[PDB]
């Protein structure tokens, strides 16, 4: 099959504790990913369904 | 030093319907708002059937007729559901303050899900009786050809 | 889920599950050698050929 090639990405994607997650590892020393989409689900729409 | 929750994830149900699966292809669906009030459904057949002339001597049957009866058939289906009672009471109370706020649209989900659980749970019933319906009616093969 | 059952028995009660997956931590060492004549020559300007 004269295919012999994938599309694939070039770069990692990369995680990177900042502030929020941050001011979580000083204080409790507990980490979570995305701390932006844990509050985005829990502070500003809990209405909205999943 | 820290640990790191790396992610949350829960699994998504999709609906299933019985109008969109091809199992339908072999039923006619009619609905009945009323169904509860029916005692028995019945179906008649009249059938006249021909016959051919002729030349010898032997007696010809006359003409003849044939009438066929069906009954329906009624079919139940229940589910059960279970719901903490701390769960439906802060339902009714507004929610006081921030914690209180969370807590509550928690409820609601967990409400919301039990019955999401009974509707889809209703469908599957459907696809099962139906489906049950007929291999009690489907003879088997080496006994149908010979017969066909 | 579950299945409604025409069939006379006693049905299930909504239930769900929680499985925690944890990671795996891996190390990988090398090692390299830098040769002290080498180093000196480096830290120098160079004025001869």
């Amino acid at each position: 099959e004269a295919d012999n090639q994938i599309m694939g990405p070039s770069s990692y994607a990369s995680f990177v504790v900042r502030g929020e997650n941050l001011v979580t590892a000083v204080s409790y020393g507990r980490v979570m990913r995305t701390f932006e989409h844990f509050m985005a689900r829990i502070v500003d729409s809990p209405e909205k369904a999943g | 030093k820290f640990e790191v929750l790396l992610g949350v994830y829960t699994n998504a149900i999709q609906y299933v319907r019985f109008l969109e699966t091809a199992l339908a292809v072999s039923c006619v669906n009619t609905e009945f708002k009323d169904l509860s009030r029916m005692t028995d459904g019945k179906i008649q057949f009249r059938i006249s059937v021909p016959t051919i002339a002729h030349g010898d001597g032997r007696r010809p049957s006359k003409q003849r007729t044939f009438i066929v009866v069906k009954n329906c058939h009624k079919h139940h289906i229940s589910t059960e559901m279970e719901l903490s009672m701390l769960d439906l009471e802060i339902l009714h109370s507004i929610p006081e303050t921030p914690v209180e706020y969370a807590e509550y649209v928690g409820a609601v989900k967990t409400v919301a899900s039990a019955l999401q659980f009974g509707v889809d749970a209703l469908e599957r019933g459907l696809i099962n009786t139906v489906l049950s319906v007929k291999l009690r009616h489907a003879p088997p093969m080496f006994i149908l050809q010979t017969l066909a």
